[PDB]
DNA sequence: AAAAAAAAAAAAAAAA
DNA sequence: TTTTTTTTTTTTTTTT
């Protein structure tokens, strides 16, 4: 009984922590969705069959359920009032709470059997702030899109204050979705595409319609969870997509009547789709769920969506012709908006056309429906060749690193190297009199360099050539950069590729926030996963700060510093307290001191200032140093950091406090205990592949990730000032070296600094 | 969005900023404190796992250097079996890192044999230069898949940095330090002991100058003087080159006994021959190599009609026999690159050789605290093995004799009593809680010392391991009171500094090679 | 005098 | 068996 006050207690303390923020309202209705959340989850099980929420002039909320009728509960903490009334097993009980303090013996009897439980929760003004009262439209739609998602489900809503009234049932489910979607605008043909099969405990739904308004927008959800970012739910939808309509076209010949092609954003163009998916053990990016990364899921779609669209293109012509007519009239016009252009000779077995020999050239005879593919070398080049479009795609290997043409002569240019990159483009670049860029080959040129150190300098040196020998090329927007990923990772059935070392750091961080769960108290609800996320989040920037203070200070002092209470100005003046702050700060390090250093404080009293700043004296491997905090140190920034995260950790932590990871368990006396717990546990079943070039890469593994159009990541290079471009490749790449390292000590102290 | 656009000057900025930090922190210039790259560190610390001790027999280069690129180095093959190559080679290095077997080039410009034919195993002074690392003196970083994990720097003995040089070219820097001799680099580091506060005048009495492998003969003192006050100087390095006249007839020929530092002599015969076929240089009438595997003679014939002191001053103007070594003491310090004199060099040694001998000795102590704590629970039971092995009996699973033994607090026998009294404080390890121990003439062990009485076997019940285990007892209260003697004073690790670097000067001390002149 | 060009030391990228 | 580049100091050619 007294463990239950305490967890109370515990989430009465920091409200924000477990219920979002309280200042704006959303955590009202996040309290609403609880609670309705949790009726939902009963009816999914084939019980419930009716939830009428309401909104009373009392301001409060009722959650009403027909159903079936069922620690310390995050909602009943923070409201000051519940009527918590169950009518279950032929008798109606009722219970009664009070700031999450029951006073029932919770055994009531009543007339009548019935189902469900019915709660009316009453929030306290005392935690919300701002924001009283419950916004009638978020409510009815979330409650809305609920019943599009969950068909055959009907939610009530019953506005009394206003007298208002709403009844959200579709049994049609995402087809009702298209429709309410769609109602304000213009579908360009009346039926609605839909299935709703079910494979491998992957449920999957979707629905397509197609408008005039050339926009398109593609809702996706799992486990009737929104993702802004999509996921790989939508990655293979739009590859299925893709694929469906161009076999369509191929087949029936619409495509060869236009004389064009049509790609992604032409199909999409225009378009209005759902897609839901319930994965039993979903996958995301990050704790705000706003990006599906499992790798289940695209297969699934993409297998689904292949057979259906393809049964629904054959038994609908009408329709079928409507939006191919739709597609084809978006590639004529993307067609009209390209620069005019000739067809050049291409490499083939027949004729040669004096190319060179390491050229795989395509097919296409167009440029403008082209590319070339710019390698390091020729391991690279045969990984790139195996996996390709022969129609569009050339690939042109190069040997390791090239000459710098800012440093070198013209007359230098007679390496093998250049002169076959020469050819190839056949500007005619050498010699700045027969250059002539409209007799390009290819109106993309991708440099497709490895994804490490020696890549990106190979990489500066072709944008170096690009740049200054063909600086018309680059102002028409013909060079591409690709960008290959460095690591893959595995996690059993899990896969990702990750580019960065930055982009490391925040998956491995995401899988340790990965199904955590960290208790304040032993008997309390856990955190909300964004509130522990932000805060591990905010601890690794003031780790990194302080990492870069290791020079001035130790990073003992400053890793004790942030459960210290703070020390304004108005306390440097009192030397008692100054005194006393120092004192205790001294004494924890040398509590918890593993190694042989010994911390002593002084106070060196100021007499321009009036002000009694500490000094913080360590003795460590035999040297004695002083490291006084001096009025420039409390007021630097850094204190502010340090004291912003230390009034965030002060009190999260108490005796038995400790966290979970399903399964396992472990209790924790530190943040820094429950972190490295939670990154031991996340690196157990982990495996990084990378990358030494894309000559490790399989063919199909560098075809899906940076080859394919439907999954290509590229980057245009532009010149927004050419002065500057000038003088930054004159600096970096020239002769003089006195510029280059003085730019490099400045970026350098740049990043040391803010 | 599948295209999204970046302009050319953040795009250069940020790859040419990646590539020139990364080549000036990882591969371009060393550590100050091991004077190692990386390429060189990970060489070292793969040689040293696969065991190629300098007593053991050789292994073969390629498995080396495979070891090296499949675990840590992700730069591939053909660079790391050149730096293998130069650390194997006397004429490069003044003290060589690695004893390798077969052809590994010559200053005659021949190349080493290929990886396939080379044999390759560790010098004695390379275990010195990694003395202590298995007592986390180092701080160890990962790998670069995570699967294992590197030292972040060498624990060394040796000052590598001073004592074998560097040479090196990073995007902004380029580091050229040269070699010294051993002895003269530990009588510097002592004499910074003695007197912290020493000049550069001073440090300069104990170092006179660099000492290459290959002797030769530096002019100046200038350019000295200059390299270790400021860390930028230039030296000129002189070949030994004699007029040797014949006492029946007045001809005389021109004997090079000894060559500069980094000049090869194929090109330097070479460039003789085109200064004497153009007729930039006269009075030359031949010109012969005959290094007889016995030091190198390079003769040259002067002609009856030529002084000779003249022609070996204008082959020393003009040919390679002279050659100005710019000195340009770039390292990195505390991960920064950093212009560095002498002073700042010995320094940097001194801070590295007091933390590891600081981490050295808190590892050690908390491992005899350790066995101190488990030796005692095995005294204790062996001090009451009848009740023990009564209960063992009586329970049913090993778990519930756990239970039961950390449950019974348990009487100090005689020989318990006096063994654990005399040891009295300053033996229990930090971590264990104050509920735990002797307390009130009753033991009370911990789940830890159940486990160990479980793990005891029978063999240990015999009469001698009772006193082995008392004699262990004393000997690492003893080792606990030398490690705390060592962890509280301060002189105390200077002296253990001191005689370590003493031995180090007397196992490995080597005589001066190159001369240092006053023109 | 001047100014540009070439070669050479050691870690890296590439192949033939 | 063999060869081409990047990168920075320092010298030697050679050419004016």
């Amino acid at each position: 009984s007294i463990k239950v006050l305490k967890g109370l207690d515990a989430v009465r303390k920091r409200p924000g922590m477990y219920i979002g923020d309280t200042d704006d309202g959303t955590g009202l209705h996040h309290m609403v969705f609880e609670v309705v959340d949790n009726a939902i989850d009963e009816a999914l099980a084939g019980h419930c069959k009716e939830i009428i929420v309401t909104i009373h002039a009392d301001n409060s909320v009722s959650v009403q359920d027909d159903g079936r009728g069922i620690g310390v509960s995050v909602v009943n903490a923070l409201s000051q009032k519940l009527e918590l009334v169950i009518q279950r097993e032929g008798k109606i009980h009722r219970q009664i709470y009070e700031h999450g303090v029951p006073q029932a013996p919770l055994a009531v009897t009543g007339e009548t059997e019935k189902t469900g439980t019915m709660v009316r929760f009453w929030p306290s003004l005392e935690t919300f702030t701002n924001v009283t009262e419950f916004e009638y439209e978020i409510l009815a739609k979330r409650l809305r899109e609920l019943s599009f998602l969950n068909s055959g489900v009907s939610i009530r809503l019953r506005d009394k204050r206003d007298g208002k009234e709403d009844h959200f049932h579709y049994e049609g489910g995402i087809k009702a979705f298209v429709e309410y979607l769609n109602k304000n605008k213009t579908p360009i043909h009346p039926n609605i595409f839909y299935f709703s099969t079910e494979k491998d405990g992957i449920g999957v739904e979707v629905a397509l319609q197609w408008n005039d308004g050339f926009q398109e927008n593609i809702y996706c959800f799992t486990n009737n969870i929104p993702q802004r970012d999509g996921g790989t739910h939508l990655a293979g939808f739009r590859a299925a997509m893709t694929r469906t309509l161009n076999a369509y076209m191929d087949k029936e010949g619409y495509s060869k009547k236009a004389k064009v092609s049509a790609t992604g954003d032409d199909a999409r163009e225009g378009l209005i789709a759902v897609v839901s998916v319930k994965v039993p053990d979903p996958k995301f990016s990050s704790q705000t769920k706003d990006k599906l990364v499992s790798s289940e899921v695209k297969s699934a779609v993409e297998q689904q969506m292949n057979e259906l669209l393809a049964e629904y293109l054959l038994e609908n012509p009408t329709d079928a012709k409507i939006v191919v007519g739709k597609i084809i009239d978006a590639a004529r016009a993307r067609e009209a908006a390209r620069r005019a252009r000739e067809m050049t000779r291409r490499k083939g077995a027949l004729d040669l056309a004096g190319l060179p020999g390491k050229l795989a050239d395509c097919q296409e005879r167009d440029p403008a429906l082209s590319e070339l593919y710019l390698v390091e070398g020729d391991s690279a080049g045969g990984s790139a060749k195996q996996g390709r479009n022969r129609k569009n795609q050339a690939i042109l290997p190069l040997k390791g690193k090239i000459l710098n043409v800012e440093k070198a002569r013209f007359d230098k240019m007679l390496s093998s190297q250049e002169v076959a990159t020469l050819i190839t483009a056949l500007g005619c670049g050498i010699g700045r009199d027969e250059y002539n860029p409209d007799k390009l080959r290819y109106h993309s040129i991708i440099i497709m360099t490895d994804a490490d150190v020696d890549g990106s300098h190979i990489r500066t040196l072709l944008l170096t050539f690009f740049y200054r020998q063909m600086p018309e090329i680059v102002e028409r927007g013909h060079v591409y950069i690709a960008q290959p990923p460095l690591y893959k990772v595995k996690k059993g059935k899990q896969e990702q590729y990750i580019k960065d070392d930055e982009a490391m750091d925040q998956y491995q961080i995401s899988i340790a926030l990965d199904g955590a769960t960290l208790h304040t108290n032993a008997s309390a609800p856990a955190l909300a996963g964004e509130a522990l996320e932000k805060l591990v989040s905010e601890y690794n920037a003031t780790q990194k700060m302080i990492n870069r203070m290791e020079r001035r200070y130790p990073k003992a002092m400053l890793k004790e510093l942030i459960y210290q209470p703070t020390l304004t100005e108005a306390d440097l003046s009192d030397e008692q307290t100054v005194t006393r702050w120092v004192n205790a700060l001294v004494s924890e390090l040398n509590d918890k001191e593993q190694h042989g250093s010994q911390w002593k404080f002084d106070v060196h009293t100021n007499a321009e200032q009036n002000l009694f700043e500490p000094i913080v004296r360590v003795r460590t491997h035999g040297v004695d140093t002083d490291y006084p905090l001096d009025h420039e140190f409390i007021t630097g920034g850094e204190y502010r950091r340090i004291c912003t995260l230390g009034e965030k950790l002060r009190g999260l932590l108490e005796e038995d406090a400790f966290i979970e990871r399903g399964e396992r368990r472990q209790p924790v006396a530190s943040f820094e205990q429950a972190l490295d717990w939670l990154v031991k546990e996340s690196r157990r079943g982990l495996s990084i592949q990378r990358y030494k070039g894309l000559g490790e890469m399989n063919p199909e593994q560098l075809w899906e990730t940076t080859m394919d159009p439907e999954s290509r990541r590229m980057l245009r290079v532009t010149v927004k000032d050419a002065i500057a471009a000038d003088q930054l490749f004159t600096t970096l790449m020239g002769d003089a070296v006195e510029p280059r390292r003085a730019f490099i000590e400045e970026n350098a102290l740049k990043a040391a600094n803010i | 969005r599948e295209i999204t656009p970046v302009n050319i000057e953040e795009e250069l900025k940020s790859s040419y900023l990646d590539y020139a930090m990364s080549v000036i922190v990882g591969r371009a210039l060393p550590d100050v404190r091991d004077g190692l790259k990386p390429v060189h560190r990970r060489v070292l610390y793969a040689m040293n796992v696969l065991g190629n001790d300098w007593n053991k027999a050789y292994k073969k280069s390629a498995r080396v250097v495979g070891d090296v690129i499949g675990k840590y180095h992700p730069h591939g093959d053909s660079a790391v079996y050149d730096t293998i190559v130069r650390m194997a080679q006397p004429f490069s290095l003044r003290y060589m890192l690695v004893d390798g077997q077969g052809n590994f080039g010559s200053i005659d410009g021949d190349s080493a044999a290929a990886m396939r034919f080379t044999e390759i195993r560790l010098a004695k002074i390379a275990h010195e230069l990694m003395a202590d690392l298995e007592k986390e003196t180092v701080d160890f970083v990962d790998n670069y898949d995570g699967t294992e994990k590197i030292p972040d720097v060498m624990p060394t003995k040796i000052p590598n940095l001073l004592v074998n040089g560097s040479s090196g070219i990073a995007v902004g820097m380029a580091t050229n330090i040269p070699p010294h001799n051993l002895t003269e680099v530990i009588n510097g580091c002592l004499a910074y002991i003695d007197d912290e506060d020493i000049s550069i005048e001073g440090l300069m009495e104990h170092i006179p100058g660099p000492d290459f492998p290959t002797a030769a003969i530096i002019n100046g003192r200038r350019g000295i003087e200059e390299a270790y006050r400021t860390g930028r100087g230039k030296v000129y390095i002189r070949a030994r080159a004699e007029v040797e006249v014949d006492a029946k007839t007045g001809r005389e020929t021109i004997i090079v006994h000894e060559i500069p530092y980094q000049v090869n002599k194929a090109r330097l015969i070479e460039k003789i021959a085109e200064l004497v076929k153009e007729k930039r240089v006269e009075g030359i009438s031949a010109l012969r190599d005959e290094s007889d595997k016995d030091g190198m003679r390079i003769v040259i014939e002067v002609k009856r009609d030529a002084v000779g002191e003249v022609v070996l001053n204008n082959l020393y103007s003009q040919t390679q026999l002279q050659v100005s070594f710019g000195i340009n003491m770039v390292a990195l310090h505390h991960g920064q690159p950093k212009i560095m004199n002498l002073k700042d060099i010995i320094a940097a040694f001194v801070r590295h050789r007091r933390e590891v001998v600081t981490r050295r000795t808190i590892f050690e102590l908390r491992k005899a605290r350790d066995r101190a704590h488990i030796l005692e629970a095995l005294a204790v039971a062996l001090a009451n093995i009848d009740p023990i092995i009564e209960l063992i009996r009586h329970a049913p699973t090993p778990a519930e004799a756990k239970t039961a033994l950390v449950a019974n607090p348990w009487q100090l026998g005689n020989v318990a009593a006096m063994l654990e009294r005399a040891g009295d404080d300053a033996a229990r390890p930090e971590w264990l809680e104050p509920e735990f121990g002797v307390r009130d003439g009753l033991y009370y062990l911990t789940e830890q010392q159940a486990q160990a009485i479980l793990d005891l076997r029978l063999q240990k019940l015999t009469g001698l391991e009772h006193e082995k285990l008392l004699d262990e007892y004393k000997e690492l209260l003893d080792q606990i009171a030398e490690l705390l003697r060592i962890l509280g004073s301060a002189d105390r690790l200077m002296e253990v500094i001191r005689e370590e670097l003493e031995l180090v000067r007397e196992q490995f001390g080597d005589k001066r090679r190159t001369e240092i002149t006053a023109n």
